[PDB]
């Protein structure tokens, strides 16, 4: 050494630059959450089609749908957003802390809504359909089963970038990651309005 | 290069003098380890 | 020449067929008058070399032509709006949907052969006062009150409360010529009647392509429930004789191995079909029974084998 | 001042970028294309054993000819180890100069005899067998160090 | 006064500077470099199997191999020439020249371009893997008709690679879309401004645009295709509206895929033109505009596919195919009007581009003509439709790509070719191409529809078969000028010292070394307009360049 | 920048138009009712493009005239410092080895394998976004 | 048909087409340009071959010789 020559806040950088230029990671996420939007689109058109196909009564016998159950989930993942939201807040004023105490709560509710769809997916398959036992069974375990796999890989890089805050000092770049992360979560359950009005209320 | 965290906890920071008296410490230890190593290999060949 | 401009179709039978290869000579005639002109500019503007004489200064430069760019924005608008129209003017001529049909077939088409109803005739000259039968079609509703649990459930079915394998849109006929993998099925239909076409697929989607109809369809799996109006009419046929079939999809394997004849007899020779098939003969004695060869002519049943080196 | 007379500019720093007409090519060496790739092995390969960059030199010396090829020895990017070889085509000469390091490092019968290697191919009629025949000679004359 | 250069430039390189680089790669060149390899690899393999079924087609027995090894071969074919050939290589090229292009000193995402490679390749491996399986690999076509694909139908191992395969290759290529648009929107030379990009890196914006549009719903398709085949999930069964359920998204997929495919292309040709045009592209901005104007429409035209299926709504795809084919219609008068009083000369690439220009042209006569739907209701999977997406598809992919190999070849590895070698490899691969598709269009009119294993001597048309199989084997000798050509033009060749060794270059690109250096750029040019590169090594012409660019 | 909110506004505008006439068009004039699997793919492409459309919006509202996007501007105008661009790394062909693993579980349906490939995605990913933030040992 | 016939012929017309475009374009003089004739004056601009050879002004000797 004789100081450095790269003498910067840290081995990383931003992105490029946020005052007078765009985030790029922000930029690589917003065009990747469309993407997941198509992909979001094909599991939709998986749904309002073999909906026309079953006519009368057509949620069919065995599928008591819970309500009184997704509800207060849904509510739980949509107050997690503000939580999550009052966590990207806490990382724009850098402090680590206020950002590490509302994505734990917002990872611990948003894994209550996982286990809370786990035990909704139980409770539905043990007196009532299947995977293969029904159509609306099959496209319901489907649509919001793999949204069930959005969220769990959503709470894969909550415990990630948790990680992350824990061994590295906060550059920009980490509150970058930190927003990143944030909006593909609430992308996550902006899906998850989308879904539960589609499935639960308007059918 | 940027391996200096909040010292605090996972939750809640710890005051910032305790902060400063750690990072000082840990970095002189660190500094220390080095030039104890250095010096030592400066005495294997000199 | 109407046959080598039209880039070699086989030529109608039916009018749907001859006004459909009417508008294919018309658009390759717009297509080959789009791209001779191309092409001209293409080889003559090949005729601008780099020239020998042509010193240190470079071209006209120019880019950026805005009436020019209108003209051949608005010119090819003009030719795909004039080909529109009269596609869509063919497109009324693809099903009228005539309710008083003469002769319907009840096409389906299993798994690597088909099968052709004679659903219903009823001629306008006045003859075959003749149905479909109609107690073959039993479902498989599942609708057991009870299943592997013991209360509550009285579980229904997988689709629309029935099994997908289900058999209830295949409907059947007391005639049906069956088309095994040794006997090419032959379809046989009157001449100059109105003969429409209902399509179903046991298994899986392919196609009921006539080459000589100029037209086809798929045979999509329960085409009702899937937004296909498979039904379509074919306007008359003049020409008599032997047309061949093909199937136009993907099965899987034995795909080529699809081939039927939809032979076009006389109607009177359809009185003699049918009213020697109504007392039961299978399909070569009863093409037998109306001086025409019983076997397919167009095609031959190839080969039950796999290969040209496969030991026998 | 003058760039490359069509095409060229100097760029915001002191690369200057040229073109090349797109039939055309950049170097315009007038030797093939394998046998001075066999100059550059001989050259590169079979030399690093003799610790020198072998310098070679085809163009005009047309003054006092060693004089002018130690001089076009200082350009060579590191002159102090380099033994360059000097040929004037025009001028039916042969130069091999040296540079400060390489000294007595089995160089003072090698040059003479890298003179007689390439000189024995000149007379011939092969230009770049010749520069392939000296500075073999010479890797296998100067040695490391 | 004199410099101090090597007579000759490396031959191969080091001994060891590739294979760890290989692993570690984080540069878009060397990213760019092995897609252009390693799918050209893909390319010889889907030769071979194409010449495959067409020793199989000459003949009307089943004389070489079987029905079901057949039916394996073209669905194999069709994927590892649409998306394991075309598909990388439409963001190879992508890697190769568009942060050159943008001023980029990297691509934004420099790790996840590696990530998009190496999920590209090992989706294609494990999708060419059903060649491995007993069975073979899926039977079913490229189209993949949900009747045939749940797995009561076609129920082997090799369909079921064949979907995770393309499920892993959409993911990288959607990661492709990713970083390839966030570099053209915010990783850009600071004076060039949205309208004097080139218009390459615009066709990569809006082709990666539809990536992100088209690729997820073939993922979203695939995996409901996986649980409904391992799962037996009801989602595509045909009782269900399982088969326009699958038909509906899945070409909602395939027509803005076959136009991500497209759109590069035509951005490779519109920079060959403006370097051996010695002038501008003619109507600039209207190409800018015409690359919307197609794509935009590409996502909404989805279901010209089946009109044989009797239940799409039918005169609104027809009259929006007609309204996607008048834009690229505008796109290529533009070219015409690019060539048009210019100072040509054929060099090799251009020649690859004239002949893009033939074969697209009269392809695309066939795609007016095949996408009114009483022209297609007999037409409709003939050969008449094959020979269409090939005297298309072949032209954009295989025509464009020669030319941006033998463009951008002395740019990416600092060496030219053998100009002689490349109008060897052009002119039979122009002669034995349209020795076998001139005849499919007569062939697939009267009667011999797609996906055949064999036909009979009792049906006619044998000879069309065997000038085909005579067409398709001069194309197979096709490319042994090509490898032999890059085989000794990367190891051996005519290096070149100074940049543009196409003159007239432009597009900003051009305005660096030939091995460009570690982050792309020593000197950027003072970007003006669309030709950056032309203004620096062409100072006087300015003037020149400006006063004359209105009128026409 | 201004343009590619304008470019996305311009995808918008086609895509909920292309999605609105669809789903008119197929409420008449088709054989059984709306489609519902080319119109949801219309109003959700519609989605992506206002999602990307909107956000390029609201960045270019909440920034000046960026000095790379300035029409006449010198490149030392905006020759700063750019952000971290990541040099060699070994954890993308890890990505793919993870993640192809994660795909031969689930094409030749091996749950076992499914379990321990989206295992390896865990971790391989860990290691990519760690890659730039893992200290110095401690010792 | 004529199975020598139709293998005679996708075997050779490739190899025929082959030879004859690879006879008509590759005895063609290629871009690089001639060997130096040695009867011939030094047309070139002056040429330094330099070697890289270990990797990184007074005189050192000399030879002389007249061919
Ligand atoms: C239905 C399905 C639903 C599933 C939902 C999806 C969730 C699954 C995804 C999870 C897996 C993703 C990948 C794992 C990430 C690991 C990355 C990493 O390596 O971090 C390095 C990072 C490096 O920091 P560093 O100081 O710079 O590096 C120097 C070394 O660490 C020097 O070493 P050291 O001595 O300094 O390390 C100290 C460590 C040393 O101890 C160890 O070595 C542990 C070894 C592994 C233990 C497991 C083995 C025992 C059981 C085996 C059973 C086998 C069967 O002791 C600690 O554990 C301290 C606690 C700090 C935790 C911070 C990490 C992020 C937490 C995220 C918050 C989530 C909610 C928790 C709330 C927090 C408190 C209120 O920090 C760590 O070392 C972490 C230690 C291990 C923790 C791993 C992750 C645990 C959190 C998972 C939460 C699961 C749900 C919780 C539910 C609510 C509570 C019950
Ligand atoms: C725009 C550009 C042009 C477009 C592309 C045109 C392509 C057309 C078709 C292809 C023909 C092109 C000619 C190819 C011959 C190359 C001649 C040449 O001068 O290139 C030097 C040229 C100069 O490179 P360099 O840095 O100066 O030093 C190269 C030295 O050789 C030092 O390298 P190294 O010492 O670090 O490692 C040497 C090793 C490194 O290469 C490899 O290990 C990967 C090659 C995979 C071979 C798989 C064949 C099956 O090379 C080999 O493996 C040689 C054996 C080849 C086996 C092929 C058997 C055929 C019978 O190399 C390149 O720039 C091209 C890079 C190619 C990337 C490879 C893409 C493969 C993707 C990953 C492979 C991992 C899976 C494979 C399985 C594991 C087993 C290996
Ligand atoms: C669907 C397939 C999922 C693919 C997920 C990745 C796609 C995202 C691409 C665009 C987003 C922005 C971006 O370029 O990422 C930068 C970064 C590229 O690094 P770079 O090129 O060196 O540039 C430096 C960074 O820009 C410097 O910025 P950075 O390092 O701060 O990156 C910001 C942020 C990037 O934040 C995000 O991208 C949002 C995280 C969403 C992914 C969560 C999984 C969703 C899908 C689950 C269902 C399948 O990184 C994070 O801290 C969170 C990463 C968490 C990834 C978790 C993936 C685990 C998948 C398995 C879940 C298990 C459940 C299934 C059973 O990419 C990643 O961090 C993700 C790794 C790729 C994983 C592919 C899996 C195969
Ligand atoms: C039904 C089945 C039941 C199974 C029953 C039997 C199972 C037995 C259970 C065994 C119980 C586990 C024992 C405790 C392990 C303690 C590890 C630890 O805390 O070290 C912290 C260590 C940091 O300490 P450090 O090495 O001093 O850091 C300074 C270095 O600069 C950092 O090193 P570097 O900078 O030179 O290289 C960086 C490298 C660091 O790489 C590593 O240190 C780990 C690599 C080990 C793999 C070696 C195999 C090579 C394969 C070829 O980064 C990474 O690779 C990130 C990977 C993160 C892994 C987290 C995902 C776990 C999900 C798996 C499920 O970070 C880690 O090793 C990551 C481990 C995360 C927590 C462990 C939880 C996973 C296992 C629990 C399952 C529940
Ligand atoms: C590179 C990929 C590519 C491209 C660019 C195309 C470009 C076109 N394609 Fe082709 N096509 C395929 C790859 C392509 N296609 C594939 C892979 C399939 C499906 C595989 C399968 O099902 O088996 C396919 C299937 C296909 C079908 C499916 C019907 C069937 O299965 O039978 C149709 C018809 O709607 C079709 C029509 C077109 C049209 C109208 C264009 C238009 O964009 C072309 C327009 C171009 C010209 C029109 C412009 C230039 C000419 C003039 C200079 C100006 C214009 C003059 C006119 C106004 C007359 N294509
Ligand atoms: C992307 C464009 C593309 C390309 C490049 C190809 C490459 C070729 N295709 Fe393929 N083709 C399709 C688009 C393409 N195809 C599509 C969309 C399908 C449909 C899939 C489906 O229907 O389901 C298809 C399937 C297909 C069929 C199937 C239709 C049927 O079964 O009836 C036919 C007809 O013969 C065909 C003709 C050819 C020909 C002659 C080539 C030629 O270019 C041949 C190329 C291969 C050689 C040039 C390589 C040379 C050989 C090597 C030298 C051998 C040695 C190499 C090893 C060392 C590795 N193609
Ligand atoms: C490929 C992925 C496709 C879709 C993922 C959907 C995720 C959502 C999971 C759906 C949950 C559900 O409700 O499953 C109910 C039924 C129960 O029926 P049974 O067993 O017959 O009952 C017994 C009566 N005697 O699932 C079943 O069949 C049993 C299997 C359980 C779910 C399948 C595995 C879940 C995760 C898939 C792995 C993803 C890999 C991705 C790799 C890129
Ligand atoms: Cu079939
Ligand atoms: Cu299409
Ligand atoms: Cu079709």
């Amino acid at each position: 050494m004789t100081s450095a020559v790269g003498t910067s806040g840290t081995a990383i950088t931003s992105r490029v630059h946020s005052l007078n230029r765009p985030n790029m990671v922000s930029v690589g996420t917003i065009v990747w959450l469309s993407s997941e939007l198509m992909f979001f689109a094909g599991l939709f058109a998986m749904y309002f089609t073999a909906r026309a196909q079953a006519g009368g009564a057509w949620p069919p016998e065995p599928t008591e749908l819970n309500l009184a159950l997704a509800v207060p989930v849904t509510l739980v993942l949509i107050a997690s957003s503000f939580t999550c939201q009052m966590g990207v807040f806490a990382a724009e004023r850098g402090d680590v802390f206020g950002l590490r105490r509302w994505y734990v709560i917002t990872f611990l509710m948003g894994l209550f809504f996982v286990l809370g769809q786990g035990y909704e997916y139980i409770h539905l398959v043990e007196h009532g359909t299947t995977i293969p036992g029904s159509a609306y069974g099959s496209v319901f375990y489907l649509a919001t089963g793999f949204h069930g796999l959005h969220v769990i890989g959503g709470l894969v890089a909550f415990v990630l970038l948790l990680a992350r805050t824990k061994m590295s000092k906060f550059t920009p770049a980490q509150a970058t990651a930190a927003i990143v992360v944030s909006y593909y979560w609430h992308f996550v359950d902006i899906v998850w309005i989308a879904l539960f009005a589609t499935i639960y209320f308007v059918r | 290069s940027g391996g200096a965290p909040g010292t605090g906890s996972f939750l809640f920071p710890d005051p910032a003098v305790e902060h400063e008296a750690l990072t000082e410490a840990a970095h002189a230890s660190e500094h220390k380890s080095l030039t104890a190593l250095k010096e030592h290999q400066d005495r294997i060949h000199g | 020449w109407s046959d080598a401009l039209a880039l070699g179709w086989p030529t109608g039978i039916t009018p749907e067929a001859k006004l459909n290869r009417e508008l294919w000579i018309g658009s390759v005639i717009a297509s080959f008058a789009v791209g001779a002109i191309v092409w001209g500019l293409i080889f003559w503007t090949s005729a601008f070399h780099r020239k020998k004489a042509t010193d240190t200064e470079l071209p006209r430069q120019f880019g950026y032509n805005m009436p020019l760019e209108l003209t051949l924005t608005v010119i090819p608008f003009l030719i795909i709006s004039v080909l529109f129209y009269f596609t869509v003017v063919v497109q009324e001529r693809m099903m009228h949907k005539d309710p008083n049909p003469e002769v319907v077939i009840d096409v389906t088409a299993f798994q690597w052969n088909w099968k052709f109803g004679y659903q219903k005739i009823a001629f306008a000259d006045g003859s075959f006062d003749y149905d479909g039968a109609d107690p073959e079609r039993k479902e498989a509703m599942t609708s057991r009150p009870e299943g592997k649990d013991e209360h509550g459930i009285e579980k229904v079915g997988p689709i629309r409360g029935m099994t997908p394998e289900d058999r209830t849109y295949l409907n059947f006929d007391k005639i049906e010529t069956l088309g095994t993998s040794s006997e090419i099925p032959v379809l046989v239909l009157p001449a100059g009647k109105r003969i429409e076409f209902v399509l179903n697929s046991a298994d899986v989607i392919h196609g009921f392509w006539v080459p000589e109809f100029l037209f086809k369809r798929d045979v999509l799996p329960e085409p009702k429930a899937n937004n296909s109006d498979n039904v379509f009419q074919v306007s008359e046929i003049q020409q008599t004789g032997a047309f061949v079939g093909r199937c136009t999809e993907m099965c899987g394997t034995f795909h080529a191995m699809m081939n039927f004849e939809v032979r076009v007899v006389e109607p009177n020779d359809f009185k003699a079909y049918i009213d020697q098939r109504n007392a039961g003969k299978t399909n070569a004695e009863a093409l037998a029974a109306i001086n025409q060869p019983p076997l397919a002519i167009t095609t031959e049943p190839f080969e039950s084998r796999r290969g040209e080196l496969v030991p026998q | 001042e003058l760039d490359l007379p069509y095409g060229s500019a100097l760029t915001s720093s002191g690369r200057i970028s040229a073109v090349t007409e797109p039939g055309e090519l950049s170097v315009h060496y007038p030797f093939p294309t394998m046998d001075l790739v066999v100059l550059d092995d001989a050259l590169k390969y079979g030399s690093r054993a003799a610790k020198a960059r072998f310098a070679v030199y085809i163009g005009p010396l047309g003054a006092d000819t060693a004089a002018t090829a130690r001089e076009i020895l200082a350009n060579v990017p590191t002159p102090e180890n380099a033994v360059l070889l000097a040929v004037s085509p025009d001028q039916r000469a042969i130069e091999v100069v040296y540079g400060a390091d390489v000294k007595g490092r089995g160089i003072e019968s090698a040059a003479p005899l890298g003179v007689s290697a390439a000189a024995a191919s000149f007379k011939e009629g092969n230009l770049i067998d010749g520069l392939i025949s000296a500075v073999r000679v010479m890797s296998a004359g100067v040695s490391p160090a | 006064e004199l410099e101090a250069r090597r007579p000759f430039p490396e031959r191969m390189g080091p001994k060891g500077n590739l294979i760890y680089k290989l692993i570690t790669t984080t540069d878009h060149k060397l990213i760019g470099i092995m897609y252009c390899v390693v799918c050209f690899a893909f390319f010889l393999v889907g030769g071979l199997m194409a010449l495959f079924m067409r020793t199989e087609l000459a003949m009307p027995g089943l004389q070489f191999l079987s029905n079901e090894q057949f039916n394996q071969l073209f669905t194999m074919h069709g994927t590892v020439m649409l998306l394991f050939y075309a598909t990388p290589i439409v963001f190879g090229f992508a890697n190769l020249v568009l942060p050159l292009q943008i001023g980029a000193p990297d691509v934004a995402f420099p790790r996840l371009n590696a990530l998009s490679f190496w999920l590209f390749l090992f989706g294609a491996l494990i999708a060419i893997a059903g060649f491995i399986t007993p069975g073979g690999a899926a039977d079913f076509g490229w189209t993949a008709y949900s009747p045939l694909t749940d797995a009561i139908h076609s129920p082997g191992a090799g369909g079921d690679l064949w979907i995770m395969g393309l499920a892993v290759g959409g993911l990288g290529t959607i990661l492709g879309g990713v970083n390839m648009i966030t570099t053209v929107v915010c990783m850009r030379a600071p004076g060039m401004t949205m309208f004097r990009m080139p218009i390459f890196t615009w066709n990569i914006l809006v082709t990666s645009i539809l990536v992100l549009i088209a690729f997820p719903i073939l993922t979203a398709a695939l995996f409901g295709l996986a649980a409904d085949r391992h799962l037996g999930a009801h989602i595509y069964d045909p009782a269900n509206g399982g088969v326009l359920l699958w038909q509906h998204l899945f070409w909602f997929f395939g027509h803005p895929e076959v136009y991500i495919i497209a759109l590069p292309f035509f951005g490779i040709v519109s920079e060959i033109f403006p370097v051996f045009s010695r002038k501008p592209i003619f109507g600039y901005t209207t190409l800018i505009y015409a690359t919307l104007a197609i794509a935009a429409l590409s996502v909404a035209v989805w279901a010209h596919h089946m009109y044989a299926t009797g239940a799409v709504l039918l005169p609104f795809f027809s009259f929006m195919t007609f309204l996607i084919a008048v834009p690229t219609g505008i796109k290529f008068f533009n070219w015409i009007g690019t060539m048009w009083k210019g100072q040509l000369t054929f060099e090799t690439p251009m020649l690859f581009s004239v002949g893009f220009l033939i074969t697209f042209l009269l392809g695309g006569l066939s795609g007016v003509l095949l996408a009114s739907p009483p022209l297609d209701f007999h037409v409709t999977d003939s050969y008449f439709v094959i020979a269409h997406f090939h005297y298309v598809l072949f032209g954009t992919i295989v025509f464009a790509t020669y030319a941006g190999i033998y463009f951008w070849f002395p740019k990416m590895t600092g060496r030219l070719l053998d100009e002689r070698l490349g109008k060897l490899h052009f002119w039979l691969t122009f002669i034995g191409f349209h020795t076998t598709f001139l005849v499919q269009h007569w062939l697939g009119d009267e009667g011999m529809p797609r996906r055949y294993a064999d036909y009979l001597p009792t049906d006619g048309f044998t000879t069309l078969n065997v000038i085909s199989t005579v067409g398709a084997f001069i194309l197979g000798v096709s490319m042994l000028p090509f490898v032999w050509n890059v085989f000794k033009s990367w190891r051996y060749g005519e290096p070149v010292t100074v940049d543009d060794p196409w003159g007239y270059g432009n597009s900003l690109e051009w305005a660096t070394s030939c091995p460009p250096p570690r982050h792309n750029f020593t000197e950027l040019p003072r970007i003006r307009s669309e030709r950056p590169a032309f203004e620096l090594h062409y100072p006087h012409m300015v003037e020149r360049m400006r006063a004359e660019a209105h009128v026409g | 920048m201004h343009i590619e909110a304008r470019l996305f506004e311009i995808l918008t505008a086609f895509f909920a138009l292309a999605a609105v006439v669809y789903a008119v068009l197929t409420a008449m004039f088709a054989t059984g009712g709306v489609e519902w699997a080319g119109t949801t793919a219309l109003v959700l492409t519609t989605g992506l493009t206002l999602i990307t459309g909107t956000f390029f919006r609201f960045v270019a509202r909440r920034l000046d005239t960026r000095p790379e996007d300035y029409e006449d501007a010198e490149i030392s105008d905006g020759a700063g410092e750019l952000g971290f661009f990541a040099p060699h790394s070994w954890w993308p062909i890890l990505i793919s080895l993870s993640f192809s693993t994660a795909a031969v579980g689930a094409a030749l349906w091996l749950p076992w394998l499914i379990a321990a490939g989206v295992a390896f995605v865990i971790t391989s990913v860990c290691g990519l976004v760690f890659e730039y933030y893992w200290g110095p040992e401690k010792h | 048909m004529s199975t020598a016939l139709t293998h005679g012929l996708i075997g050779g017309v490739p190899l025929v087409l082959f030879a004859v475009l690879a006879l008509i374009f590759l005895t063609r003089k290629g871009p690089h340009p001639d060997t130096y004739k040695m009867s011939d004056p030094w047309t070139h601009a002056p040429i330094l071959w330099a070697a890289e050879e270990p990797r990184e002004v007074v005189i050192g000797g000399g030879a002389s010789g007249k061919w």
